[PDB]
């Protein structure tokens, strides 16, 4: 008799041959859409039932460590590569191609390649400091027969 | 003043939703049914028609959508208790074993309302189906808040 | 408030040595070698001297974090022998017991 | 619960990828603690857990370490009178074998989350992989 | 004579608890450790930081529950979680404990940036091991 899905319908609308044609984020989430979502969450918001459900919520919030333990979780050094940390001679092009300054900077870049506590950006900054230092000391170097830049 | 005019007006808004190529969502139908709870006597045939259109469009009825149909077919202040409607039995068969998620602001209301209808009809078998639905998956999260959890 | 004025002075020495760590590293590197002209090395010997005295990291002293005691400190806990004994003798340090053998 | 029981409990979604899985030839788990009895209970819990998932496990007890240091007993003077303290570290090594990368993550998570207080783990995975494609063929 | 952590004999009228009765040389023999972390195990770091955090957590709980602590608190660190287990006398009303638990947990989680939980076991009165 009172069949839920058998009988006449309004028929104002038609079958959705095309579905969800406009994207859900038509614009950046507005205050109206941001607030309705918060209310939907409260609809199913019930208190913790055991220590598992509490730890699940802490994990979703980042409060509790993820397992298995990864000692480098969230620790990506600018998405670098091993070759960037190890091969640093590209940055010594401005320096003299030979001579005492080249011999010294070779030692500097050798240590920087073996430094696990510095990022590529910090390693480059050590190189740049010496470039500007010797430039300021152009006159003292020239007396010693060393030509810089 | 006139329901027939009022209903024809609300339908006109729906007709302009298709002229402008705007497709309705769950909230659109949920809003219409919540309004129909005022006219219990005359909203029964309109209310069922909406749910059939919901499936044809492809919108999936949520717990809130049934919460409104129950109110409209099982009034709390119902003098005519001699021959109550049987729709509650059909809905429970439809929702048997399904899992539901928060998709509206009246999802919590459904379970408290379903238990009330079971007590009114003095059918304990139906109460087990309603409670059994609450236990499937994580439906327990939609029982209700502090006021409605103790009533259920 | 820190424990005493001696702990405060040390705290500042530790915060100014961190600021001047890179600088004192780069300049001091120019002196700890035999590859650069001695004229440059003598000049870096003066730039390092010109930096503020509190930048020098050998003026830091390890003091008890709770009593600011200069000597008698244990570096693993940063506490003096006297303060460490109070916590150990009470079962408040995890795994520390008396040594009987 | 006597009469009220869940009907269809929700279970997490595990989707098989198309990437090949890691192959761990060995996986050494060195747990450390001040208390031997805690290691015995964890050794029982871990060995029982490994056996229930199909993992092959062996256990041995590395020699314990005791670190002793001396302190001065008096607050002032009285040099000759000292007090000595010690810390004891006890070890239990769970040597697992022939584990895929999915089996080693779920097992390590399960046993790492249940690591008692005062117990530290030192996992040492040993992966086995083919040779680099360049190395496979000498190229001049 | 050794005066360290010894509740000296009175005339038989001083009620000492199990923890108080035992001198330091019974640590690891008859009585255990009040704090359990992995920072004093061999080849482990951050002993200084765990020990300082404990000292504060003990002074904080005393002031937050003044006169309501029957015995010393027990601190348990697992992963980044901190757990405070305290025997508390039944002096205060029940709802006051719910306030102090919510307050002390939230405040200590935002101060050490770790999840902190408070576990309270209520006793009718202090438990006396022996009268000394
Ligand atoms: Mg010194």
């Amino acid at each position: 008799r009172k069949y839920l899905f058998k009988g006449k319908r309004l028929s104002i609308f038609a079958d959705k041959a095309f579905a969800d044609e406009p994207p859900e984020p038509e614009a950046s989430p507005s205050l109206w859409e941001i607030e309705f979502a918060k209310q939907l969450a409260s609809v199913a918001d019930q208190p913790f039932e055991n220590g598992f459900e509490e730890m699940i919520q802490w994990t979703k919030e980042g409060k509790l460590w993820e397992f298995p333990v990864n000692n480098e979780a969230g620790l990506d050094d600018d998405g670098s590569e091993f070759h960037e940390h190890i091969f640093l001679d590209k940055y010594l092009e401005d320096f003299p191609k030979q001579g005492p300054i080249r011999l010294f900077m070779e030692l500097v870049t050798c240590g920087l390649s073996k430094n696990p506590y510095l990022s590529v950006k910090q390693k480059v900054e050590h190189i740049e400091w010496f470039r500007n230092y010797f430039n300021e000391k152009r006159d003292i170097l020239k007396e010693n027969n060393i030509a810089f830049t | 003043e006139k329901f027939e005019e009022k209903w024809n007006d609300i339908l006109d808004l729906l007709k302009h939703m298709v002229a402008q190529k705007v497709k309705p969502n769950l909230q659109t139908f949920n809003t219409i049914l919540k309004g129909l709870r005022k006219c219990y006597s005359l909203g029964r045939i309109p209310a069922l028609q909406i749910l059939r259109e919901m499936k044809h469009i492809g919108i999936e009825p949520s717990l809130a959508t049934y919460h409104h149909i129950i109110h409209l077919f099982y009034p709390r202040d119902l003098s005519a208790i001699k021959m109550p409607s049987l729709i509650i039995y059909d809905i429970m068969n439809e929702l048997e074993g399904r899992t539901f998620s928060p998709q509206d602001l009246d999802d919590g209301r459904f379970f408290q309302l379903a238990m009330s209808v079971c007590s009114s009809l003095r059918d304990l078998e139906l109460a087990y189906q309603v409670h059994r639905l609450l236990n499937t998956g994580d439906n327990r999260k939609l029982v209700g808040h502090d006021p409605l959890r103790k009533v259920y | 408030y820190y424990v005493d004025w001696r702990m405060l002075r040390d705290l500042k020495r530790r915060k100014m040595a961190y600021e001047y760590a890179d600088e004192r590293l780069r300049i001091n590197s120019l002196r700890k070698n035999t590859i650069l002209p001695k004229d440059l090395q003598e000049m870096a010997g003066d730039e390092i001297a010109a930096l503020p005295r509190d930048s020098c990291p050998v003026r830091i002293r390890n003091r008890c974090v709770m009593t600011s005691r200069p000597r008698g400190v244990k570096r693993r806990w940063r506490l003096s022998r006297i303060v460490f004994r109070h916590l150990a003798d009470h079962g408040l340090l995890s795994g520390v017991q008396r040594a009987i053998w | 619960l006597h009469v009220d029981v869940p009907k269809d409990v929700t279970r997490p979604t595990i989707t098989t990828s198309d990437e090949p899985d890691t192959l761990y030839k060995r996986l050494s788990i060195l747990v450390k603690a001040h208390d031997r009895a805690v290691l015995d209970s964890y050794e029982y819990f871990a060995v029982l857990a490994a056996k229930e998932l199909g993992i092959s496990i062996k256990v041995h007890e590395p020699p314990r370490k005791i670190e002793r240091f001396t302190l001065l007993k008096s607050v002032h003077i009285f040099k000759k009178h000292r007090v000595q303290y010690e810390m004891r570290t006890l070890y239990r090594c769970l040597e697992l074998k022939h584990l895929t990368g999915s089996t080693a993550s779920v097992y390590l998570e399960y046993i790492q989350r249940n690591l008692p207080e005062g117990v530290a783990m030192e996992v040492t995975k040993t992966q086995i992989q083919q040779l680099p494609e360049h190395i496979k063929e000498p190229m001049w | 004579k050794n005066r360290a952590a010894r509740v000296r004999v009175a005339k038989g009228n001083k009620p000492v608890s199990y923890e108080e009765a035992h001198a330091p040389h019974y640590i690891a023999h008859r009585k255990g450790w009040l704090s359990l972390h992995t920072g004093n195990l061999d080849g482990e770091d951050h002993a200084a930081e765990r020990t300082l955090e404990d000292v504060f957590l003990r002074k904080f709980m005393m002031g937050t529950f003044p006169g309501c602590l029957a015995d010393q608190i027990v601190l348990k660190r697992r992963a980044n979680q901190v757990d405070i287990c305290a025997l508390v006398l039944r002096q205060l009303p029940a709802h006051k404990f719910y306030f102090l638990v919510g307050y002390s947990e939230t405040l200590l989680s935002h101060f050490y940036k770790c999840p902190v939980r408070l576990h309270l076991q209520t006793v009718p009165s202090k438990v006396v091991y022996k009268y000394i």
